[PDB]
Formats: C-alpha cells, structure tokens, sequence
C-alpha cells in the first residue's frame, strides 16, 4: 500500500512530482475517457443508422 | 487468621519539607530531604490550602524531583509543605468497591463513603511470575460474531479494541461486558476511563446502570477535565483493584481501559516534560515497558480461581495500525480487534475490520473441547475469502468487473453477504458461537467443496 | 520586592522573588510590563514578559501580582472588545490617544468609571452564602438585563454586611462575608484564574438544540446548546456568514467572540462589523453586541495573549453560564491559538510532538472543549445554563492531517464543514453535506419527538436522498443520464430541488434571513411529501416527465416554500405549509 | 472503428481507475510515509541538539 | 560496601564506592538488587540495576561482588525457567508462596538439594586436564542423558583427585586440580561471566540444516546448525509462533528460548505445551521439555534484565555447545533487548544516536550475533557443537529500516522476513518471500547433495515461479489479465497454488505442525512437476482453461498433499507421493491426448 | 516599517512598504536565534518565526483618526519552490493574499513572469468596486481567470485529443491564452499601464468572444462594455 522510497527530502520532492503529475494524467485521462465516450455514441448511432 | 493487621496498627510520623529548592513543568524539586525514598507519594500542600499529591522521580543526594498530578499552578517556595508518607501509591482496596464511582486517583466521587480499607497495595503492582501463571483456555463468548467466530477471547486474555475517534468502539466495548459469558460454563467489570468525554463516562455509567453492572463495576473515571498527569496512575489503580478483586479474591474481572491513547498522550506529555528519549513519534522510549506493566497485569495465575481480562480501548489518531500507542499495544496484547472506519461508514455495526484484528490465545481456547471441532479450520478458511474478497473488489474497481473470474465473482459475494449478514449484529443481539459457526458455514457454502482448501477434508466432510 | 537579574529576549529571570508563585503574573519593570512565572530556582523566577522586553535592565523591580492569569469577571464585560489578556481595546485607545497599544498599559478591564444599578438579592445579612449564589443583579444593557451578581466560586461563610438598592461603581465594597473573620469585601467584580474551569453543581447533558437559523446548519447537522462543533473556517467558504448567523439568529443570550491570533484586516473586518448588527430580541432592533463580548487578538498581539485569547474566551462564556444564561462562543482560528501555543513551547524548548506542537496539545484541546457544556450553575438559586463552543479550525497548510485540526474533528461532536468550491459556485452557506456530520441527532431525538416528532426520520430520508442523488450523479456522469431509471430520475430532480431551496439559505434575503426550526421541519415535511408523492406516481406507472409537467405548480409551490415569510410565523406559516402539502397531495393524484 | 474506439475506450477507462485507485493512493501514502519518516529524523535531530 | 546517591528510573548511582570495576555485579539497596555497573565518575559508579528501583532510598548500602554478572553452569538447568540473572521461577515460587518475583531474591540458580549420578570420565589421578576437558558425566534425564561435566576454562593444572562414581551434589567436590602449587576444588557446576564468550578451540563452517519444519523456512531460505537468524515483521506477523515451533520440531540437541520483553503468556504457553509435545530422538519419546531451558524475562519485569537475559540464554547456549551438543538459542526480541538499552542509555544521559537508540547498539548486536556458530570445544576429548541464534527482531511500526532491524541484518546471515499483509488473513508462515534470503545455500548445497540431490534445483525453480509470478501480478493489477500469455496465467495459476497450499503452513493441525525435510522435497518436487506438466501440455497446444477443468482433480490432489501424516513415516508418505505423482503425470497425459 | 508608521500614521500619507527577500530577513532571524543558544526549529528557523514575520507584516494597515495607510509587498524568495516551506506558510498564514511568480512563465520570456491562477488578493473585492477603478473591474477578473484555466485546460487537452476534436470554446480559449499571455501578462519593464488601460486590454483579449459566452460577467456590465 504503498512504495519503498528512502525517506529524504530530495525522495520526498520526487514523490510529489510524480502525484501531481498522476494527478494531471488521470484529470486529462478522464477528460480523454469522456470525449472519447462522446465519439463513441455517435459512432453507435451511426452503426445503427 | 490474617497478620496483615498487626503490622497496621503503626503510626509513622512524616516530615513536612518546606524547603522547595525549584519548580519546573509539572516537576517540582526538593532540598534538604532526609532520605528520600524513589516513589514516595508526598502530599504537597499549596499556599492557598490546596493539597495536591506527588511522587518522587529522581532522587539525587537531599534531593527529589517530585512530580504532582494535579499540576504545579500555584506552588510558592515560601509557603508549600510537602510532606514524605515514606511509602509508594497505594490504593485502599476491598470487596467494597464493586459498585463504587471513583475519581481519577480514586478518592470516591459517588458521593458515598471513603472506602473502608481491607489492605492496601501499590498501584505499581507486581510482575506475575511466569511459572505462576495459567495459559487461558477458557473461551468467552462475547456474543459477538467477529468477536467469537473470527477472533476468540480467552478469559485471561488482554486483547484490545483498536478504533479512530469517531468509531463506536464504546458501544462495542459496552456490547462485550454486557453479553461476555464462558462458552461452557459474573465478571466484575473493572473500568477505568482515562480522558475520556464525560459523554462517554456518561455512556459508560448509564449502560452499566441499565444492564445491572454497576451492583459489581467499580469506575475509576478520569475525564478530560481531570488532570493530566494523573491518568498515568488511574490504570495501575483500577489494574491493582482487579488484580485485587481476581486473585485475592477469585472473582473474574473484566478490565476495560478505555483511552488508552489518552494515556499514552499523557504519557508522552510527563516524557517531554523532563529530557526523556523520544522513541518514535515523540513517545517515551519506555512507552512499551510503561504500556506493558499496564497490560501484562492480567492473565490467570496458579491456584486462584480468578482472572483479568482486558479489553483497552485505544484511539489511533488516524486510523493507522503502525502508529506508537497501537504498535506497542499489540504487540504487549494478546491480540486487538480492530474497528473500522471504511466498515463503519459503510453502515455495519459492529465496524469490525477483521483483517488487521486477531487473538494469540485462539490456538488454544478454540477445538474440539471448548467448542465445536470446525472452528479453527472454519476461521481461517473465513479469513482467507474474505481477504480474497476485498482483494477482488480492488481489481474490480481497477479493471471493470468483467475482467474477474468465477473464483472472484464467488468470493465478491461471499464478501457482500459476510460483511452484510455475518459481521452486522444488533446492539443488544448476542449470538451463541455454534450460530456464528452455522451462519459461517452457510458463508462457506456459498463455495464449492473444491475452493475450500484450509479446511481440513474430515471436517470438510463431516460439514459441508 | 523582586529585581530583575538577567533578560533574554521575552524570557526574564528575576531574582529575590521568594515567595511567588508559578504561572503567576507578575509587573516587569519600571513600566509594569505583565508577565507569568514560568519556574522558579530558589530566589529566582523565570518570566516571560508578554510585551516586547527590550530596555528591561538589570534592578528593574518586578512586583508579583500574587494571583494567576486572570479574567476580570464582572459588569460591563458584554460590548465591550478584549484582547487575550482581556485588556480593553476600546479604553485603551481613549486613555492614550494613540493608534498603538503604548508597552505596559494597565488600564482596568473593566469600566471603573460607569455606574450599575444594583438590586439586592434574596439573601440578606446573618444569611449563609456560598460561591456561586446570586446575592444581586445589575441591569447592564437592554438585550442582557439584570446581570446576576455572583459570588466568587471559592468565597463562602456568612454574610455581614450587603449594601442597598442604589448605583455603584465597580470597584466599591458590595458584600461582606464573614468566614472564621471578615476578611472578605466584594466589589460588582471578582477575578478567576483563567486556566481554571469555573465550578459547577452538575454538568447536564446537552439536550436543547442550538437553533442558528441555516436550515442546513439546524435541519441535517444540529448542534445542542452545550455542544462543541468545528468549522473549516477558510477564506471565502462563508465563515463570516456561518459566525453572523450564530451571533444574531442563535438560541443564546450572550456571545462570545475570540479571535487568538486573526489577520489584521480580518479583525478589522469583523470589528467593524459586528458593532454594525441588530438582532430583534425584543420588538425594537437592537445592536447584537449589547450582547456579544470581543476578544480581538491579532498576531502583533503577545503569543502569550494569543495562547490564552480562548482559555480568556471560555472563562468569559463560563461566567455568563454561572448565571443562568445560554452561551454560545465562537472560536475563530483555533489553529491560530495552536500556533501560538507552538511558538510558547518552542521559546520554553520543551519537547515537540507532531508536525512541532507541543505533547500537551491534545490534552489542552480535550479540556478546553470538555468545559464546554450545559451544567446547574453553583450556588442558589438553581439555574441552569450552556456554553456552546463553536471553534472554527482554519487549518495550517490547508490539510485536515495536522494534529491540532485531528484533535478538533475527534473531540468536536458536530462538523459543519464550508465547502470552498461550492462556495466559489455562488451558494450559501455552502455547507458541504457530503463531509459534514452531527453527533448530537442522537440525543436531540427526545427534543425532536418532545417537539416536532417525525422530523428525526425526515432529516435521515432527506440525507439518504442526497446520497442517493450523489451516486446517481457519479452514474450519469459514469454512462448515459437517459439510462437512469424513473425512480432515479426523481431522486436526482427531488435533491437538486432540495439543494436549490431547502441548502441554498440566503443570509441578506429577508424570507430566509433566518428560517425558524417549524418553519425548518415545515419544508421538510413539503420535500419529502412531494418526493413520496412523485414516488407514488412512479409506481403507479405513469411517466416521469408527464408527471413532471402535470406536477410544475406542485413544485413551484415547493420552491415557493423559501418564499413564505417567517414575519408571521407560529401558525400562519403553519397553515400555509398545511394547505400547501393538501395542494401537493391533490394535484400528483390528479395527474394519474 | 467502432471496434477500435470501444477497445480504446476501455483501455484508457482501464487506466484512469488504475492511476485513481492504485498510483494516487500508492504515491499519496509514500509521501505521508515520507514526510512522517522526515518528521522523525528533525526530532531526533532536535533531541540530540537539547542534549 | 557503597551507599546510594541518585536512584532516577533503573539507574542508581552509588556514592563512596571507590574501587568498583566496570560491569562488576553489585547489591543494590537492603533488599540487595543485583545490579552492574556502567559509569565510574570518581567515588560514584552508575549502577543498572535488574530488579524494580521502587522504595530504594539514598544512603542504603551497595556490597560490590567483585565479580561480573555470571551465570552458574551445570546440571540442573535443561529442563527449568529462569529470570535473566538466573533465578530458577519455579524455586522462586515454591520459595516465597506468591505469584509475583519477590525483590531481590537470592535463590540459587541450580538446585542443590538434588543429588546427580555422576560417573568419571577418562581423566585419572595425575592426568593433566586442561580447559574445557570432560573428567566426567552425570544424568540430567531421560533425554539428555551423560550431561558431560566440563572443567571450567581458563582452569589448567594436574588432577591431584577425582571422585569415584556415585551421588553428588553441587556442593560436593568432584575433582581436584593443583597448579603452581595451589589446590583448586571443583565441583558439578561453575560460574561464567555472561559478557566474555566462552572459548573453543576453532570455529568451524557450519554445514548441516537446521531443520525449522516450516516448510518455507526448511525450503526456501533455509538455516544451518551454528547459523544466525532474524525473523524481523510487525505485531502478529509470527515470529513468535515460527520460533516456538523451531524449538519444539528442530534437530538442535537442545533448545535455550530466552523471553526478552515477551509476554508471560507466551512462556506460560511454552511450559504448559513442550511436556505434552515428544521427541523422537534419543530412541524413544522423551518430552520435548527435557531438552528445552526458557530464559523468561517478560515484558513488565525489571527493564535492564532484557540484556542479562540474552546474555543469560546466550551463555547456556555456548555452555552446551562446549559439552557437543548442537544448540540452538531463541531469542524472543532482540528489538526488546535493544529497547531496554535505549531506556537505560536515555536514563543514563548519552548521546541518541540513531532513534534513540545508543551508539554501542550495532556493536552489542553484533558481538551477540558472533557468539554462534559451529566450534569445537575447548579440551579433550574432541568434539563439535554448535549455536544456532534464531532471534525474532520485532521493529517499531512494521518497518525495516528500525536500527535494530537493519543492525541485525548486517551481522546475521538469514533474513525471514515477515509481511503483515500476509499475517492477516492467516497467511502464516508470513515469510515475505521478496525480500527474504538466505546465505547459507551455498554451505548447504553439500548436504542436498548427499540426501535429497533435486532439493536445490526444485527450490531455485520455485523461487523463479514465485518471483515470476510476482512479477506479472504486478501487471495484472495495472492492466488486468486479458494481456497475459498462457504461460503467464499457468505461472500465476501455480504460484498461487504453492503459496496457498505448500508455503501457507499451519503450524497448530496436526497434519502440518511439522513438515519434515523428506516431506517438504517431495511436496516441491510434486508442485514443480505439476507446473512443469501444465508448461508442456500447454507448449503442445492446449487450451489452459480447458487443461484445467480437466486437471482440476489433479490440482486438488496436489493442494491437498500438505494434508499427509507426517507420522505415517517417510517409506509409507513418500510411496504416496510417487502414487500422486504417477496419477498426475496419467492424468496430464490424458487431458493432452 | 518604523518609517512608514512615522510617514502614515503622523503625516496621514499612503505608504506601500516593499520588503525584498523575507526569506534573507528569515535566513537572519536564523542566525540571530542561533547566536543565542536557541535550539533551531522545524527546518532550523526558530520557533518564533511566526511571530517575528507577524509583528513585520502587521505593522501595515489603515487606522481610523488618521487618513493615511500602510500596504506591503514583502515578496518572498521560496527556497526549493514550495509553499510547504516554513517561510512561505507563515507569510501566507499573516499576510492577506499571494502573488506566484512563476518559473514556467520566466521560461516563455514573458515579463512579468506572474501566474494569476495560484496568485489571489483576499481582498480585492474591496479595491476592485465602483466608486474605485471602473465598475467591471471584479467581472472582467473574475473572467479572465475563468478563461485563463480553461486555457491551460485546452492546451494541456490539445496535446491528447487533437486539435480539431476540442470544442469551439476551447479553440476560442487557447487564442485567448495566447494573446492575454503574450500582451496582457507580458508587459514592458518600464510600461506604466494604468488600471483603466490594463482592463481595456483585458476587454480587447474577451472580445473575442461572442457575448453569449461570457457568463461570470453580469448581464448589464456586459451588453454596455462590449
Ligand atoms: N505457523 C502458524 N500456524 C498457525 N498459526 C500461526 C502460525 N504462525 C503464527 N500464527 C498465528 O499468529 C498469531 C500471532 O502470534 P505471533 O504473530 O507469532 O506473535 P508475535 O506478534 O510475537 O509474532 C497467533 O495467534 C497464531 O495463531
Ligand atoms: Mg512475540
């Protein structure tokens, strides 16, 4: 539950970095999923069609 | 008959010090002592007629470093009087006070009498000697099915009660001294509140009331406007009176501690007060031992029907196993049952993450003797598909739940209908352990015969 | 007396003060700067100075006060503006003409000039008194009147001499009391260590609800008068709202305010504002600081007099417990006193615990907030009053993982919880339901069933409702919204009405300036019966949108709720809300 | 392109619930580790210097 | 004899005790609690005292023995429960009539009122005798039988007389030796200071196991006679249970568990079960208890004896390793014993260091560590024992990096790490076999290859399969199962087949409480083989999910292997296992068909 | 601070005390706490930080017989560029807003290199009124940073769905990005841009915007200033 880091603050800077850069990859991800998702029903509404 | 008399029917004068070299926190320092003692209680008298009991610390040459409970605020070097009783902390203890309401220090505030002494004995107590003690076999069931079924206390077993701050640990404890009964056939409860709220002392009192507890509990209530630096000593004096009540006095007891966190928070504070170590998280280096000589006072011993179970209530700050006062508690306990706040929030009463929880004094106590012959196999096999359960919930909630097999499907249910029929009890439901063991049989069930491989085949067999 | 022998920054060590006690103020140089004792080594006697210590020199003298921190209990505490160590503001800027608190000012903290009418009470001479007896009142305002003279907690014996009906100052014999020699005269005022909880008879349990008027606040998360509550208290999330609503609408008949270590501009703001309030008690509008005490503390303030701003706070609210009254205290910037508390351990260098607070941070917490309570005040007559603490965390860092901000949510029984984002959404009072919690549903059960006795179930269904809502949310924003259910389809359009009218209170509207708890159970009542109405509906088998066209009047009517005046109240606003829960009723079976 | 958007769609949903509930609560309780380990080192440090 | 200055905790200062050596055991008090000295600041001399320092006022004398902290060595011990300075529990109890340690109680450490058949041993009148030489033997009991009675080192010289064959006490003289000129009487014990380790003539690799009977342990990372271990993991993980079955089911000649800051119950539990529990050694079933000595010093007892405990095991430990007998001491936590120094270094005054704990902790640790280890005695005739230390390091919060976990690790040889995620949901053994190792492979590759030949092959494969399979849960729990090979779903298949059935072992059934080592190889040659089967059929085309509800029988019987009777004997279990193996390989080849 | 009081406060003057590096002023109060036998603090500062840094930073601020007032731009220099820094908490904890300079601007070349998304005055809904500035003042900020994080929402969005696929008010925000970072942002070291001229350019970057689009301003402020 959780990464074998050694705890120092140069290790502690790192692991912030990579939060918010997950944080930003799962906001822009979600967003992607959702456009996608957009694309995706027109695209069924099209094979029904 | 009895000798102990003889030696009481002693006056001993007591020096009354007004030479107060220094005061420092909660530490108070005297000079000029005539043989100080290492913790002689002193009754330390303040200007305004206050007087405020003390024990030494630390006691260098015509010196002692008296600390007192209620806290220096106040004290002049011109005008307190401490006096040395030449003896330690001890509590005037009887078969009386079953039913009495103590303070923090015990002085009785039930607005009765001062309790009519039959001995009196130090707080601090006394290492019980290993080859003296009884290993507890006898189960007791708690009527609680997380309790009984996947855990399993003995009746000298101390296993605590591991909760955050807003948990129902209280209700659960409550729960357990009401219903708490030998499998196979009354227990004095012995309860020490330390810090606690006086809603919760409140709480505590009423429900004994109610339930009929209180003819035989007698409380030693520390509240969180009681002093500090006394809820060090009101678990060695409601542990002493329990040590009394089972082993001079072959009553069972049941101890609960409650606040144990504010125990060991008041602990830290005495720590920090002087140049103590700071072990990890700012606790005293000697926290495992302080927490120990509390704890390891229960168990049964040789020859005195007697015994002490004890059931602290500890508050992790947040919810984490691996901080110091639930770190050193379980590993002192013989066990804990841990009260979850991801269950409570889910709506399951009682809360009880039996995951992280466990009981060393299962082993034995649990098996064909005390119990039905399907227990052991029964809770680890319970054990086993219900961590298989919420690890499938996390890869569902990973990778969809199309991605998960029979196997995870099977133990995602057995998971929903474990926490939701087998874990969730009533208030006032109490379950026989062969009901328990019944309804985790029909859990298990839910399985094929094949999947249940910690089930030994004769018992798979002779119960499935 | 004492002298001083060695100064090092706020620390003082003044020697030849044999004889004074510890944590005990004592006037520090020629100037008479007020400090307490920190430890004492034989003749000497560590002090820390509260104001700034430079130009202490060598052979000051330092007189000992021989008393504790203390509060200056008494008359003229109510509209007036304290610091930590309750030091006027207001007085203090009358006497030196001067925008700065000039260094050792030792103006009185009570108005010595002003004359009170005091009205002997029931006791008389040769009759025993003891601490906490009421032997007169004094009018002091019109919102707070006859203010019951108090005997001190600890004084008691036998009365010698009381004086008569007439005015008189403050600082003027008032009682004497005669205990093994009459060595007791009593003034309008008495002084009470501050770190010393006052005595009571008996401390009751918490019953009677605290009515602030937010019906989310009164409705969903309740507080009791005697109850300890916590608020996120950050920057633009309603906190001045939450603490305006307290302060004027609220069950109590005194107000306590401390700030312990506010910005500047904050407490400019909300002492400029506060002397701007009127809260109709009575038929005339009236100021709410003729009840409502002050303790503005800003951080040029000593961090001793932030340290003590709350324990100064409760003290004051404590006393105006002792006579009866219900108090409720409103603790700005908690964190702010955790702070200074910190910055006081760190110059006494004891041991740091977590994240640098001292080890005693959490004990101080849990007796601060456990001398919060309804109790029988000392003494005849038999009275009974509360103090609610209402202590808004602020937390440092913006992160609810600091010790000081855990110890609050644990002790505190009632989270309100201000949610900055719906706050920046243009909503109030932006109570975030989601977090927020009350731990007082349980025994405000006896009030409820005593007053209003389904509005327990109504206020459990309406929060199953919004959960429901929220998880239908995350559906729909999961899959298609069309895919929804009927079922969920009404729960969503029912939440979002409940969020809109029943959540969404509007502090500055006059109708909703401060809904009264019928008028609160009333919607309640409107919202659910309207929700079992469209569930009705739904199972009957009629479409929801048709059932949502035919039912438009039901649920303007609904919102309209909001609109009903609570000028009338009692049962005109009753009634209204009858006929219109016969109009809901009528007009959802009609659409079937 | 139905059939490739659809398995695009569930890759990518596959990923965001793995980062949510996987490597922001990992990294979350690594850097609450961290930071307490950090905590415990500047007192130990600040004990040896009171000494 | 001193007086006392300072008493601050379990330290207590005596003033006016000019003359007191360093770790010289003093009398502390008028109850006389035996204490050592740690500072010598002039006339005063810091004393750590190993009994509670409540009621000792200033003023009340300190004696100085003269002598270090020494335990008494001799027949008597092997079966017994102590108290870290040696003082026999079951004497105290019968001695003062209470369930509580009186303080400062001075029982003696061996029983003298009974009377040992002694018998000479090849020494004669005249015959030189030097250090460590056995003149003779007595009976102890049943299991330990000719308890060889070794000179004390140090000691040299010419026997002058020795007694003939008969009854003896430990006060009786045994022998006589005369050196330089002067007579030295010996009897059936003697003392030896705890802190200098006892001599032998070299120590010698070790090279046979230490057969744990955990399956895991015996298998995967396993330990030799004369080997250090640590067990490190949080609260519940087992180390205390995977030590209580090392004593009971080890092949070690005797066992001294030594109870540092453990709970009583635990030791209770050990007296009240190892009577019960048998030993096939020795030709006939003697109680496992005849053999094993506890060294009990429970978490609430005297904080400064957790170290005079350890030393105390340790001693007796290296006492029946000089007599030949392969030991293996216990100890229940070397963290506990850390703890305690850290205590009385933080009530002495020193500098913290790392956690609080003293500077001195890792070279303590260490020394402690290098007293095991295979040896040859010190004296004629040869002979080659050896001192297993299998000490459950338990760290604060349930991390390794605790500096006592970490010094340990440097200065012992097998790591058996424990993962709490695997102590719940009763997983145990909970060995995390990640970061689990074992350095004492290689020495025992020998010994795998003149019993069991396979035994390294079928333990590196299933090393390979668990990392492996590790490896792609890694990627299942990232990216979910669909991506993974067949192969990948048969490795993932069989590592949680070897980790549900043949590491998870239950040490309280009666059909795995002790997987010996035959039974252990053949389990991993049957897990080895059906994952070798399932790689071939599947690499010859078929389907895995098919191969499996096939093979499902297969894979049950397979799993339900561990539930074979260790008791049936190797001849009649192992014919089991070549049925199960020859039914499988049939079954396999069936499904494939 | 002791002149500014003296000019505001005796001479009734407005005043804007503009302190450089409190981060040397802390690294200071670092090395006179240690010249004492002070024991350093959480990352060796004392203790007192809090304090010292409040008794500066209050020394500010209007007073009520006096016509006259004292602002301050202390202007920090954060150490390893984080807020958790004691420094940068404790000012954030005293003061009354926050102004971010920002190494990713400094970068572009854009000066000043100011971000306005984590850069907040607590009090600007006081300043920014009718009788002051203009009466769209609060409006037009209130939609500036709007579409400003809607930019940088559709520019880290462009980069993974394409730049066709983004919505017509993601196409409009990116330009608005641009043009409000590369001339409202950036401006002239020695460019005096009054707060009228500032906000007409702020109306020149949202006119690019249909009226229909502008939804934080309110109705009237925008059918007269478009
Ligand atoms: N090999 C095993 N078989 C069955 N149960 C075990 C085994 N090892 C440990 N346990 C269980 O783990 C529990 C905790 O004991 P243990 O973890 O050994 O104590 P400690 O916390 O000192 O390590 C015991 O109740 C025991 O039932
Ligand atoms: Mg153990």
């Amino acid at each position: 539950n959780r990464e074998q880091v050694f705890p120092t603050r140069m290790t502690l800077g790192l692991m912030k970095t990579k939060l918010k850069g997950a944080n930003q990859g799962y906001s822009l991800l979600k967003r992607k999923s959702e456009a996608l998702t957009k694309r995706f029903r027109d695209i069924t509404k099209r094979i029904d069609d | 008959n009895k000798k102990a008399v003889e030696q009481g029917f002693n006056v001993k004068p007591r020096l009354n010090y007004n030479t107060v070299s220094g005061v420092n926190g909660p530490l108070v320092i005297l000079e000029k002592v005539k043989f100080p003692r290492y913790n002689e209680i002193v009754n330390l008298t303040l200007p305004d007629g206050t007087v405020r009991q003390g024990q030494v610390l630390e006691i260098r040459g015509d010196r002692a470093i008296v600390q007192v409970f209620e806290g220096t605020s106040g004290i002049d070097v011109k005008k307190t009087t401490v006096e040395f009783t030449g003896e330690s902390l001890r509590i005037p203890v009887s078969e009386d006070m079953l039913g009495r309401i103590f303070d923090g220090s015990g002085r009785p505030i039930d607005n009765g009498p001062k309790v009519f002494a039959e001995d009196y004995l130090d707080i601090n107590g006394s290492p019980i000697n290993p080859y003296a003690r009884i290993y507890p076999e006898e189960m007791i069931s708690t009527g609680v099915s997380a309790i009984d079924t996947m855990n399993s206390i003995a009746r000298g077993q101390k296993i605590p009660i591991f909760s955050a701050s807003g948990l129902p640990h209280n209700e659960i404890a409550a729960q357990i001294c009401r219903q708490a009964g030998l499998v196979r056939p009354n227990f004095s409860i012995v309860f020490a509140a330390m810090g606690v709220n006086l809603e919760t002392a409140r709480f505590f009192k009423q429900d004994f009331e109610e339930n009929g507890s209180l003819e035989r509990t007698s409380l030693f209530l520390n509240l969180a406007n009681d002093p500090t630096i006394e809820r060090i000593i009101t678990p060695r004096l409601a542990l002493t009176t329990a040590e009394y009540l089972a082993y001079q006095t072959e009553r069972h007891v049941l101890t609960i501690l409650t606040d144990m966190s504010s125990y060991a928070d008041a602990l830290r504070e005495v720590s920090a007060a002087r140049e103590e170590v700071p072990g990890r998280r700012g606790y005293p280096g000697y926290m495992y031992t302080d927490l120990s000589t509390i704890y390891e006072r229960a168990g049964r011993v040789e020859g005195r029907n007697g015994s002490i179970t004890q059931i602290p209530i500890l508050t992790m700050p947040n919810d984490d196993i691996t901080h110091p006062i639930p770190d050193l508690t379980g590993y002192i306990t013989e066990g804990q049952i841990f009260v979850d706040r991801q269950l409570h929030n889910k709506g399951i009463y009682p809360p009880i993450n039996v995951l992280p929880s466990l009981s060393r004094l299962m082993k034995s106590a649990i098996g064909e003797g005390m119990t039905r012959k399907d227990h052991g196999d029964v809770s680890n096999q319970l054990y086993a598909k219900y961590a298989i359960g919420k690890d499938a919930a996390a890869m569902k909630a990973v990778v969809g739940e199309e991605a998960l097999s029979i196997e995870d499907k099977l133990s995602l249910e057995f998971l929903e209908k474990f926490e939701k029929t087998f874990i969730t009890q009533g208030a006032y439901e109490d379950r026989t352990v062969f009901e328990s063991l019944d309804q985790a049989w029909s859990l298990l069930r839910i399985y094929p015969k094949e999947m249940l491989n910690r089930i030994s085949p004769k018992i798979l067999d002779e119960f499935y | 007396y004492g002298a001083i022998y060695s100064v090092s920054g706020p620390v003082v060590i003044a020697e030849n003060m044999i004889g004074c006690a510890m944590y005990e103020l004592v006037k520090v140089g020629h100037d008479n700067l007020v400090g307490e004792v920190i430890r004492i080594d034989g003749d000497k006697a560590t002090i820390q100075v509260y104001e700034e210590t430079a130009g202490l020199t060598v052979g000051d003298p330092v007189l000992r006060t021989g008393k504790p921190l203390s509060v200056e209990l008494g008359p003229g505490l109510m509209e007036t503006i304290y610091d930590g160590i309750q030091r006027p503001l207001k007085a203090i800027k009358e006497e030196s003409q001067s925008i700065y608190i000039p260094r050792g000012i030792d103006t009185p903290a009570l108005d010595r000039t002003i004359k009170w009418q005091f009205t002997p009470g029931k006791f008389q001479v040769g009759d025993h008194i003891s601490g906490g007896d009421i032997y007169g009142s004094v009018f002091e305002n019109s919102l707070i009147s006859s203010h019951k003279i108090l005997l001190p907690p600890r004084s008691r014996g036998t009365i010698t001499w009381i004086a008569p009906a007439g005015e008189y100052t403050l600082d003027e014999k008032i009682l004497e009391v005669e205990f093994d020699g009459k060595k007791s005269d009593f003034t309008l005022y008495h002084t009470w260590p501050v770190r010393v909880p006052r005595p009571v008879t008996e401390k009751l349990s918490a019953d009677y609800p605290l009515l602030t008027g937010q019906r989310v606040l009164d409705a969903l998360f309740p507080c009791v008068q005697g109850g300890t509550t916590c608020i996120p208290g950050a920057f633009g999330c309603g906190k001045t709202v939450i603490s305006q609503s307290l302060s004027k609408y609220s069950n109590s008949d005194a107000i306590i305010y401390v700030g312990c270590g506010e910005r500047g501009n904050e407490m400019a703001e909300v002492l400029m504002e506060f002397p701007e309030l009127y809260t109709e008690m009575s038929g005339t509008k009236e100021p709410i600081m003729k009840r409502t005490t002050l303790v503005a503390n800003t951080s040029n303030m000593p961090v001793a007099a932030r340290e003590a701003s709350i324990y100064t706070g409760i003290t004051l609210a404590e006393y105006f417990r002792d006579q009866g009254k219900n108090v409720s205290m409103i603790a700005d910037s908690s964190s702010r006193w955790a702070e200074a508390l910190r910055e006081i351990s760190g110059r006494l260098g004891e041991m740091p615990a977590d994240q640098g607070f001292p080890a005693y941070l959490g004990a101080k917490l849990a007796s601060f907030y456990e001398r919060a309570g309804k109790a029988v005040a000392l003494g005849s007559p038999d009275r009974t009053g509360s103090v609610s603490i209402v202590a808004a965390v602020s937390p440092a860092g913006g992160d609810f993982s600091d010790p000081v901000t855990t110890a609050t949510l644990g002790i505190t029984q009632v989270f309100w919880g201000l949610d900055k984002k719906l706050a920046q959404r243009k909503h109030f009072p932006s109570i975030n339901t989601s977090v927020s919690y009350s731990k007082y549903t349980n025994v405000l059960n006896k009030f409820y069933d005593s007053n209003y006795p389904e509005f327990p179930v109504l206020r459990d269904r309406m929060k199953e409702i919004l959960s429901n809502a929220e998880e239908l949310e995350q559906v729909v924003q999961l899959v298609g919204k069309s895919a929804l259910s009927d079922s969920d389809k009404i729960t969503l359009d029912v939440a979002t009405l409940i969020k809109e009218d029943f959540l969404q209170q509007n502090g500055y509207s006059t109708y909703d300036a401060f809904c009264p708890i019928w008028k609160t159970f009333d919607m309640m009542r409107a919202f659910i019966s309207y929700h079992d109405e469209a569930q009705k509906a739904v199972a009957n088998g009629a479409n929801w949108s048709k059932l949502a066209d035919s039912t438009g009047d039901v649920k303007h009517a609904v919102s309209s709720s909001k609109f009903f005046e609570p000028s009338r109240g009692e049962k005109e606003v009753h009634g209204e809300f009858e006929k219109l829960l016969s109009t809901m009723q009528e007009r959802f079976a009609e659409s079937t | 392109a139905f059939i490739i958007l659809d398995e695009v769609i569930k890759v990518t949903n596959r990923r965001v619930n793995a980062i949510e509930h996987v490597i922001i609560p990992r990294t979350e309780n690594t850097i609450a580790y961290i930071n307490s380990e950090l905590d415990e080192l500047d007192r130990e440090e600040f004990y040896r210097l009171k000494k």
